[PDB]
């Protein structure tokens, strides 16, 4: 926890110095979480630490060509991405989690972005003419990587619907011109009581720049974006199979 | 003899609070004063004001009743019941004398969505919900003149077997409701109940007595042609042979004890096919009707 | 505290200087390696500068480890974000900087940081020489200490291009230097009237 | 704990029944233990569970010809064996036990055996030729397996060490006439405070058939033996290396 | 927030009790009474007595003071000191005025125990053992007699430089403990304190500046010709050039503050090599002497 375990840097690209930039709106992390109910003959249990600390994916850049990312969840809690020693095993997930993206750019730089977590995203795909009703879902598209992938029609979000009322889901507006600071707190979201590591993928991970990224001639011409993760309340168990020992 | 344990994940003090039943509103706030009023006096124009407060004939005094209306009407018809109003034609089942499209009587229905376009943009502005169903039959001939016949409808529940022809013993069968009225007779009203295996719909693996999710491995969402084994219909002729009219049956689909969880923008795009939002990624169209120019109408 | 010097690259007389600050430019700013070095106080390098060194040049019982600190140059417009992780002793140097975020670590920046001060832990498990006789042992290993580009050095149109980051080295009270040995050194010309 | 978890089998090769046989000397997990100090910038930290259960490594058959075994710690604890998910990455380890030894017999056979546990037993090894001064200790031989190693000389112990005074050390005597029974509990033991991951192995565990095996024909002609093992209060910490991540 | 925690590894109940001083014994016990004694009355034969208790003239009465023997002598010689009593000739270096031996007057040598056997055996009963230590010199011609002359001394800390020839500045040094003394004067008594890097004796890796312990790969315990670098001893011949008598000098090592751990089984095969305990595996003998036949003797 704290700063530190394993990765102690703590100065991105710029190297910047001066405090942090957080914006708390909760009282320092409100107490747990429940446990809900089942109708069966399973019953999971806790890892407590080990994931309590933070985690810093790759930074992917922004550049004026740029259309936006995407990312889902829990792909990157698994071995795509730098965690996998207790994700692959067990059988049942859920937690809730502290996501921080923490932008940085010069006084001269102009530009504005847009987070946003909308549960259950599936995909449509690209499609255009693909035909397909139930055939084969994609696993090469669907799940990406740590990197995540650019989009292809970010007005029609690559799946039909329209990016003009994203803003109906969690969402702050990464701005250019003043903060570079954008915490965010997503909770269980699942109609099951518990989650399965398996395609039953959880919500995804938004960030579109509207206003286009734009400077002039000379200074740095791409901007780096930094993810970090922390995932409150998790819990791993579940497991039977062939020979045993 | 144990020397590690930490869970922490807590915070201590104002929690919650007294408990107390007054839900009545009551003069709050006044005034406060800021600077000297000018328009260009240099940082802002343009400045604001405040109010103190009243609801309607309850609080405060009640001398006065100067509604907007004299009592037009009712001013709730914005819930979800009252969104959820109407009762649509779902199902246009059509049973000919002879023919092709179902020349053994049976007819074989199953309870969906996409059969309405406009219902399905209706329904999908969120992730999950949780309602109740009822259903009406009307059956007449093409002509539209009613005649002396007697019909047989049944319920299937989710994973039952298929009846395929008039000669097989599910129609008969124990477990599987079944209803029997003379169309002469008024409609057919009735209720299905919640019949989701889990506590909203949402499709995926809910389906058929073996595997589902994506990526198959052990299983097929096919089910020979009824993808998706649900709550679907059935509905013969009564009679050891065939019957002496043509019949257009039809159907009439109503929610009741509606509510929505998680809502989601609605569409912008045309649907494609069932149980996956494709979209024409190559026909993107716009949304609203565009003008000319920005700075003229 | 007394600065370190880390880039001991030059040997000549007037490059003399740069030994001692190294440079941040902005040429790959994703994922390789600035530099690294030991944690042995007295026996080469970085810690034969500092004067814990050459203090621990007058003993057998080190740590030469702890807090550090380090200083950046930066004009006042660079941000950027550096990735600084410890390695304990008994093992390999990550090889990506995912790697090394796992562990202990820290990621700085340049936003209002001007500091950092990392302290290394300390652990003693192993023999450090039990040597009957000299020339039939050679096993000494000990942790090392990294530091990753974790994003490129941003920079407005105006502002220079090369920074210098600085390094400090101090300890705190709770290690202590024992065996008092005599020094052993070169630091004569034998002409000394 | 208790008697399950994954391995929830309890019934061996006669598949016996009629409760258990233990015989208990202490209070019922007579409490925790302590923590020590240290000299230098290291510390190490608790796994807590997942350690704390029971493991049952394979059988070896006793025969007349034989001539009995022996077990290096914590050997049998590294992937050599049923574990080995937590024991290759850390570098302190520290732990006492509870080692249990059952065997199963008709009332018509006759033998009896003898387990010891000999604190620091660095093996001599077979030698009588072999002129080592200091070179190069062996890997081969002390470190055979979980299976452990069948001894060459057991009157001079392959090491040199009198078998007859072994008795100095915590000892019981495995008796075919009447019981089967053998628990035993070993505390830490090591001069300094904590132990490596390393060449720096433990106790060794000893287990020598001094009446030999006998019998009539007809019967069964070997008898199994079980070794099952509890490591009460361990840790597990330390790791520094190249390239991190 | 928090859902997992579990350590138990505790025992409540009787844990201690109450603090008292009374180092005396008392009369415990008396007599009870079981059945009728014969001799083969058919269960057991050769039955059992009991006493009560006396401890000396402290405790009971002090009337009469009949020892066994009219106070022979001390009955304390058992003790780990008593034990480690005499002090053993470890040390025979050898100066010869001329030869190949010690040529260049300098003489290295270091502590160890392999160079008595039975010193050997007598302290490998244990596996831990902490003492301090003690050196006395004796020099004197091979046909024994005194001769003018001074001689230099000198400890050398483990991990210190070897001085090899007379002309070493190591000879100088400031660090390490010297003593000058005529060899016409008594022996130089001296003591040496407990040098270990832990708190018991023992070997693998506690040498060299670098690595060591078993397998080898970043150092060699051999450091050329002295392996294991520890606590060596040096000796010269004070002088610009050679001395004019031959010298045998003699060492005396003996332990004090002697605290053991962990006792073993002692040893019953002869000893080979240095830190490796190997044995005559084709040569195996028995331990002790054997007698013809075991119905006689
Ligand atoms: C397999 C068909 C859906 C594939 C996934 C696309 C969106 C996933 C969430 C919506 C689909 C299931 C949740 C329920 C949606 C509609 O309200 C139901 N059809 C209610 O009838
Ligand atoms: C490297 C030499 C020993 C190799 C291992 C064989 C036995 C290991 C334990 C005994 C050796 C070290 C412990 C101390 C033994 C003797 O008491 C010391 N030599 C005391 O002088």
């Amino acid at each position: 926890s704290d700063r530190v375990a394993q990765l102690t840097i703590g100065n991105s690209t710029i190297t910047t110095q001066e405090a942090a930039n957080i914006i708390v709106g909760y009282g320092e992390w409100p107490s747990y979480c429940s446990d809900s109910d089942a109708t069966a003959v399973d019953k999971p249990t806790r890892p407590d630490v080990s994931v309590n600390r933070f985690y810093t994916l790759d930074t992917k850049l922004w550049e004026k060509s740029s259309k936006g990312w995407y990312w889902k969840f829990p792909d990157v809690l698994t071995e795509t991405g730098v965690f996998g020693q207790n994700a692959q095993f067990h059988y049942l997930y859920r937690s809730g989690f502290c996501i921080h993206v923490q932008c940085n750019a010069s006084k001269f730089h102009q530009g504005a972005l847009l987070v946003a977590v909308l549960p259950e995203y599936v995909i449509g795909s690209v499609a255009g003419g693909t035909g397909t009703e139930d055939t084969h879902p994609p696993y090469k598209q669907t799940q990406p990587g740590a990197d995540g992938f650019e989009l292809q029609h970010p007005y029609v979000l690559d799946a039909g619907i329209p990016i003009s009322q994203l803003t109906v889901c969690p969402h702050q507006w990464i701005n250019l011109r003043t903060n570079n600071c954008a915490t965010i707190i997503v909770p269980y979201i699942n109609a099951l009581p518990f989650d399965s590591a398996l395609n039953h993928c959880n919500f995804g991970l938004l960030v579109v720049p509207i206003s286009p990224l734009d400077y002039d001639q000379g200074a740095t011409p791409v901007i780096p974006i930094t993810i970090t993760l922390a995932p409150m309340c998790s819990e791993f168990a579940g497991l039977r199979q062939a020979v045993t020992q | 003899g144990d020397r590690v344990a930490d869970v922490i994940e807590s915070s201590i003090g104002d929690s919650v609070s007294r408990a107390l039943t007054r839900a009545l509103p009551a003069p709050t706030g006044q005034d406060t004063q800021v600077s000297s009023h000018r328009l260009d006096t240099g940082k802002v124009p343009a400045l604001q004001a405040a109010e103190i407060g009243a609801s309607s004939n309850a609080s405060d005094e009640s001398m006065i009743e100067t509604r907007c209306v004299l009592n037009s009407h009712s001013t709730a018809e914005t819930t979800l019941d009252s969104f959820f109003s109407r009762a649509g034609l779902v199902g246009e089942i059509d049973l000919p004398l002879e023919g092709t499209t179902n020349p053994n009587g049976y007819a074989n229905w199953d309870i969906d969505i996409t059969g309405y376009a406009q219902m399905r943009r209706k329904v999908e502005l969120f992730t999950y919900m949780r309602f109740d169903a009822e259903f009406t039959f009307v059956a007449c001939t093409p002509t539209g003149q009613v005649v002396p016949q007697l019909l047989q409808y049944m319920f299937v529940p989710p994973g039952a077997p298929e009846p395929d022809s008039r000669e097989s013993l599910a129609w008969q069968t124990a477990t599987n409701p079944s209803v029997f009225v003379k169309l002469s007779d008024p409609p057919a009203q009735v209720s299905v109940p919640f019949m989701s295996p889990a506590s909203a719909y949402q499709w995926f693996y809910d389906g058929y007595p073996t595997f589902g999710e994506h990526k198959q491995e052990k299983d097929l969402e096919y089910g020979a042609c009824p993808n998706n084994m649900m709550g679907t219909f059935s509905v013969r002729t009564v009679g050891t042979s065939k019957s002496k009219y043509p019949l257009v049956i039809r159907i009439y689909m109503r929610m009741k004890h509606v509510r929505a969880w998680i809502p989601r923008p609605m569409r912008n795009q045309n649907y494609l096919f069932k149980a996956n939002p494709n979209y024409a990624g190559n026909f993107i169209k716009p949304t609203g009707a565009s003008r000319t120019a920005i700075t003229t109408l | 505290e007394t600065i370190l010097e880390v880039n001991n690259v030059p040997t000549n007389a007037t490059s003399l200087m740069e030994r001692l600050r190294f440079p941040v430019s902005a040429q790959a700013g994703k994922g390789e390696l600035c530099a690294v070095f030991r944690a042995d106080p007295g026996r080469s390098g970085p810690w034969q500068s500092t004067l814990l060194g050459q203090l621990c040049g007058y003993y057998t019982q080190w740590s030469g480890s702890l807090e550090v600190t380090f200083m950046f140059t930066g004009s006042f417009m660079a941000t950027g974000k550096m990735l600084i992780a410890y390695t304990p002793p008994g093992g390999p140097l990550p090889k990506d900087r995912a790697t090394a975020m796992l562990g202990t670590h820290v990621i700085w920046d340049f936003g209002l940081q001007s500091s950092v001060t990392l302290v290394i832990p300390w652990i003693s498990n192993t023999h450090y020489r039990a040597h009957a006789r000299d020339g039939v042992f050679d096993y000494y290993t000990t942790g090392l200490v990294s530091i990753w580009y974790q994003t490129n050095y941003v920079v407005p149109i105006g502002a220079p291009n090369t920074a210098y980051i600085i390094a400090l080295a101090a300890a705190q009270k709770n290690f202590t230097m024992k065996l008092c040995k005599d020094a052993s050194d070169i630091l004569q010309t034998g002409t000394i009237q």
